């Protein structure tokens, strides 16, 4: 009743890794195309001239496995809208390369990072790869509900977290989103993986993402807490935001290491098949609008 | 001009028909090369352009194990994306026996000049992917003594009746383009509810390697084609007959059809306005191939019973990309 | 080489020097069917990369981001994986047996430190995290966000447990004090400038470390000067590794993506320059039996030895 | 990829002081190269590339005569229609010292290395009539210590608010193409009814000849506009400056422009939708610079005080073919 996936930055053997996963009862994989660690030079010599493979086989999954089980990650090194000229230009490349072999895959989406402010030139390399070539992949831009910035522990001596109220500053990652979706003309293959931080944000920030593209939304171990028994569960702020995503029907993707050591993976996945199959049941109106959702009707004249 | 997808290359890759003939069409040309005598002495360096993800490399293994002859593989493949999938076979299966080079075989600089060169480059309607203007191009490092697989490649026209496929052309008709441009653009379709209305007659040859000092690659051919019942035109179906070596060959000629085969459908050049024929009149098309430096087209014309107007002047509707 | 690996992964990581002159090798499989990594001691330095001639070696589930290592028979290993690895030595140091293998970093483990006492180690990480361990215990005693983007190196002051500095993506370069309530202080030069990719604490004085930026630039810093003393255009590209001799007057080695090795005097003049490798240089140590001679390792499979004036 | 009408070359050949500063260019390097002891013994090797009806010819000819140097020209020129004209002067009047080439420059193998070459290859934003790519291929047969005229140019943009040149942009829609796609190119325009917003910042700069061992003309540019009064921006207006040789240049950038220079008009990138700004906010433009081996485009976007689209994505509305 529930679609989930597992975000990994670590695959040794692709074959075991998916089949372990799978054995874990999750839906599909994000997992990196190229090695994260695997840095690309495209302009000077000899780094340039390196010898391939470029990257692991397309034979070591079906068709089918990877037009369904497997979404894309950029590799994290990619900084388009770096200040650096050659980083720039190795990044532009990189990315197409990226994005190319994804597209050559054939994955059903693929995973890129907004982190900072200024994404103006991978909103342009993206812009000009949508309209290269024809395909209908998806993009999930992965953007966090409260910037890495505004989530650090206060411990810089020197340079503190300003505590005074700011309205405008915490909404601030949607400003983030709306200005390359923006640059991007709407394009209808640009959605959002929305991260979710341990400290959520006042409802004020989560009335921004309202009307937004949400395919996924992107649950770290972190924020999961302890129970009397073991088992790992939610606050009762979090439950509610997952009761409301669900009604929007996104994916859920779990990311990071284990923390409840003692029990496996499926129970992380178990608590959000137990959410959902909890939630307020669909009441008489909701039932017969089932299918309807968002979906535009000409208007049609009764005389 | 575009990269082929992985699932692309996957199904092509399943018509044994098609490498079977491949297999066999380097198996006797390898005995013809190298006498018994030299079978150890001699080793036969052979080129795939447009290696892919391997079949033609794999293929090329195959007739070496069947002629005993002793051959050097190199495997020019463009897309970089299939060049991952071979310096992975490389490494794994095949070893220091096949070269692979990521480039276009019409900018790569051989380090030495080949016996053989083997590729798979023909269209629905032969030249249409452009087999010509890449081989000629990639022909300066074959050896002065030296084979071409395929060697020969000729294109097929016959006049069509199917009011159906005049309608299925006529609704790719899309806003922000010339109302007419799906009308002057040739579409590869499994032809099914059809009428040909003449014999094919072959359009369009071309041979690897090109003696000739001043190559030339642009064509104008006229075609008449004897109709013996009243009906309407609506289109001209396209196919290819090609000499790989000597007698193996490939075809979509429905007549001499290399039987099983699926790897092409039959391409369609429609007409915008379909043109009434009589019993006993001919049809008289013509059609030319023209290029720049950047792009290659086919525009064509009705001249018999009745003219048409010139389909796609300047390749304004439709070009392939160098 | 009783069990070890029949091959060596083309992307050789880490090389560090024990004090006995034998060499201890990190490699990542970082393309290919299998994205692995591996251990390597080598008492024969001159044999490596040779797989055939090394004294011991171990295969690791997961590629390795950085090595060092732990006294004699302690070797610590930042995993793709998330985990922190301490591999002990074998007795006759035939064999590398896994200690511990502890899954705490959710992202990636970037960068490990040893601190003076070679009882704690300190973590950084992409996850941003960045963590201080005890060895002995098995254990994360503090856990620190000082970042907001991820770790790129953390390095242990040379005398000091409470002491180590960390830079990241984010722009700062910090120098923590684990006995401070806010650990942590932001400090190089006068302007924002550009990412630091790279640390090198002094061997003499906890006064003053070298930092490495992603433009090639290669800087001094002294703690309470506060102010960048000095500074030189060193590499054409990133700078990814600062290793000082173990000479008197101490020469600094400086590693690059441009696939060149750097010699700089303590006034960051070059000496030595060596384009020998043709893929990114990735590590260095100093031979304790030889203090001219270099060791380096590279992407392109090279373990390469310099002779340094 | 097109070739200019007789009409055209004879107005633009009629701006003397175009042509006073390319003379004295040429007047000053000669001096430079060829010492007063040298006068008689050493010939100058002077190369217009571009030669056009030859005005740039005759120009090298007065520097001549002005210098009291020896030269020697050849009039490189890709216009067939043009080389008529030259092949004409080159018989009638000029004679052996100036050579005639009917070539591309890009494609030219050149007899002898150049001491100078002289191009007027610049459009109205410099290098958007891809004097750039042509002098990169040409440089290759100047001498390793050979001078380029000219040197250096460079690209100037400057915000504007006019709802009079929004409005002559929108009307420029026209059928069978993206509704928008008027928006998302460059019009050359003798700009009147406007308001410049700030003051010109240069966008890109090139040099002559290229030095650097990875060439590459693309670019990337981000421009910020301090704006001091409420106003809704329509466009960007675009200039250059270019130094020919030393101290002489030629502009349009209205602060510093030629006095009585009527060659360029400005150019105008606009947006399709109006921003509107206020006292004291910052204008943020970006601008690249992208190209194939085929067609060179500039794209475009406004980031602050709002984000615009990315004008011209892919070089889908407006390129300009090599
Ligand atoms: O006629 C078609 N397309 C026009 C094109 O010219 C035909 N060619 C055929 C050879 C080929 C070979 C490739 O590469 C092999 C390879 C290298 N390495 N690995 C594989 C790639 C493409 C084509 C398309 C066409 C389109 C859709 N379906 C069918 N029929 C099959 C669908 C199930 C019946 C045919
Ligand atoms: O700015 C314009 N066009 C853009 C283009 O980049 C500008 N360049 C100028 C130099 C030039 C020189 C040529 O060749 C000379 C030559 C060689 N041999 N013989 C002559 C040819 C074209 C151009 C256009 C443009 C368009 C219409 N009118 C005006 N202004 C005048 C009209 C009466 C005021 C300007
Ligand atoms: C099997 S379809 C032909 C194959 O050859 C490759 N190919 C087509 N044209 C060229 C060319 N000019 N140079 C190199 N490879 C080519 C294609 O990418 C494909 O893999
Ligand atoms: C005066 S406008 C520039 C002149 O140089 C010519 N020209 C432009 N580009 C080239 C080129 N690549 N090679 C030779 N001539 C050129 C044009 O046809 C015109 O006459």
């Amino acid at each position: 009743r529930v679609s989930s996936g597992r975000d990994l930055n670590c695959v040794p053997e692709i074959a075991d890794t998916l089949g372990a996963v799978a054995k874990q009862g999750f839906d599909f994989l994000c997992m990196p195309v190229f090695h994260p660690r695997f840095k690309r030079e495209f302009i000077q010599e000899p780094a340039k001239n390196r010898p391939g493979p470029q990257t692991r086989s397309d034979l070591l999954l079906s068709g089918r496995d990877w037009n369904t089980l497997i979404v894309g990650k950029l590799s994290p090194w990619i900084r388009p809208d770096s200040k650096v000229e050659k980083i720039r230009r190795n990044s532009e490349a990189a990315m197409l390369q990226e994005l190319n072999f994804g597209a050559y895959l054939g994955l059903p989406a693929f995973l890129l990072p907004l982190n900072q402010e200024d994404n103006t030139n991978l909103a342009r390399v993206l812009t000009n790869h949508i309209h290269t070539g024809h395909h209908s992949s998806m993009f999930w831009m992965r953007v966090p509900l409260v910037a890495p910035e505004d989530l650090r522990d206060d411990i810089i001596e020197n340079a503190p977290t300003t505590h005074t109220e700011e309205y405008s500053g915490e909404e601030k990652t949607w400003m983030w989103w709306h200005n390359f979706r923006t640059l991007c003309d709407y394009s209808k293959r640009i959605a959002v993986a929305l991260e979710i931080g341990a400290d959520l944000p006042s409802n004020h920030v989560i009335d921004r993402w309202l009307g937004e593209p949400i395919k996924a939304a992107i649950l770290p171990t972190s924020i999961f807490l302890t129970n009397k028994k073991g088992f790992p569960v939610l606050s009762k702020m979090h439950q509610r935001l997952i009761f409301r995503l669900l009604k929007l029907e996104v994916q859920f993707i779990i990311t990071g290491t284990n923390h409840h050591s003692e029990k496996e993976f499926c129970s992380y996945l178990q608590y959000l098949e137990y959410l959902s199959q909890n939630r307020p049941p669909p009441n008489a109106y909701e039932l017969f609008a089932k299918g309807y959702e968002d979906y535009l009707q000409s208007p049609l004249q009764p005389l | 001009m575009d990269n082929l997808e992985s699932q692309t290359y996957e199904v092509f890759e399943k018509d044994p028909i098609k490498y079977s003939q491949y297999q066999q069409a380097i198996y006797k040309c390898l005995l013809d090369r190298v006498p018994e005598e030299e079978k150890d002495t001699n080793v036969q360096v052979l080129m795939v352009l447009g290696a892919g993800r391997g079949p033609l490399v794999n293929a090329s293994l195959r007739a070496a194990k069947q002629a005993d002859r002793r051959i050097k593989l190199y495997a020019v493949e463009k897309n970089p994306n299939a060049v991952v999938t071979l310096e992975n076979w490389q490494f794994e299966e095949w070893g220091s026996q096949v070269t692979v080079v990521s480039s276009d075989m019409r900018e790569w600089v051989a380090p030495e000049k080949a016996d053989i060169i083997v590729s798979e480059l023909l269209g629905s309607f032969a030249d249409n992917e452009l087999s010509p203007e890449c081989l000629d191009g990639a022909q300066h490092f074959l050896k002065d003594d030296g084979v071409s697989i395929p060697g020969e490649y000729t294109s097929f026209l016959a006049p069509i009746s199917s009011s159906k496929l005049y309608n299925e052309v006529r609704a790719c008709r899309e806003k922000d383009r010339d109302p007419e441009a799906q009308f002057e653009m040739p579409y590869v379709v499994r032809l099914h509810n059809f009428h040909q209305l003449s014999a094919p007659q072959p359009c369009f040859t071309f041979s690897h390697p090109n003696r000739d000092p001043m190559i030339d690659n642009n064509r104008y051919c006229t075609l008449e084609f004897p109709v013996e019942v009243n009906t309407v035109l609506h289109g001209f179906a396209g196919y290819f007959e090609t000499v790989l070596y000597q007698d193996i060959t490939l075809s979509i000629r429905p007549e001499t059809h290399s039987p099983g085969m699926f790897s092409w459908f039959p391409i369609l050049f429609p007409i915008k306005q379909p043109i009434t024929v009589r019993e006993g009149q001919t049809i008289c098309v013509r059609f030319w191939r023209c290029s720049n430096s950047k792009k290659v087209w086919y525009e064509w014309a009705v001249t018999a019973p009745v003219c048409s107007a010139i389909h796609n002047p300047t390749g304004r509707s439709y070009t392939i990309g160098l | 080489p009783p069990n070890a690996p029949a091959c060596m992964e083309r992307q050789l990581e880490a090389a560090r020097y024990r004090s006995d002159g034998a060499l201890l090798l990190g490699a990542s499989s970082l393309s290919g069917r299998c994205w692995a990594g591996s251990l390597w001691l080598f008492k024969d330095p001159c044999a490596a990369p040779n797989e055939g001639f090394c004294s011991a070696g171990v295969q690791t589930e997961a590629g390795v981001a950085d090595l060092t290592w732990v006294g004699e028979r302690g070797i610590l290993v930042a995993s793709d994986s998330g985990a922190v690895e301490l591999w002990e030595l074998d007795e006759n140091e035939t064999l590398i047996v896994s200690k511990f293998c502890k899954y705490e970093h959710d992202d990636i483990v970037s960068t490990v430190s040893v601190l003076s006492s070679g009882t704690q180690a300190v973590s950084g990480s992409k996850d941003i995290c960045i963590k201080v361990w005890d060895l002995a215990q098995q254990v994360v005693l503090s856990s620190y966000r000082a970042h907001a983007a991820q770790v790129t190196c953390v390095a242990a002051s040379p005398h000091k447990d409470s002491v180590f500095l960390s830079c990241s993506e984010d722009n700062r370069i910090l120098l923590w004090d684990t006995r401070c309530p806010k650990p942590a202080s932001q400090i190089g030069c006068s302007a924002p400038g550009y990412l630091p990719t790279s640390l090198a604490w002094h061997p003499q004085q906890s006064e003053v470390f070298v930092f490495g930026d992603e433009n090639g630039t290669v800087s001094l810093v002294d703690t309470k000067s506060t102010s960048c003393v000095l500074s030189s255009a060193v590499h054409s590209q990133c700078v990814t590794g600062l290793v000082f001799s173990p000479h008197s007057v101490p020469f600094l080695a400086s590693l690059s993506e441009d696939c060149s090795l750097a010699v700089l005097d303590s006034s960051l003049s070059e000496l030595f320059r060596s384009q020998a490798h043709r893929d990114f240089v990735r590590d260095a140590t100093w031979s304790p039996l030889n203090h001219s001679l270099l060791t380096t390792v590279g992407w392109d499979h090279q373990v390469v030895h310099h002779v340094v004036p």
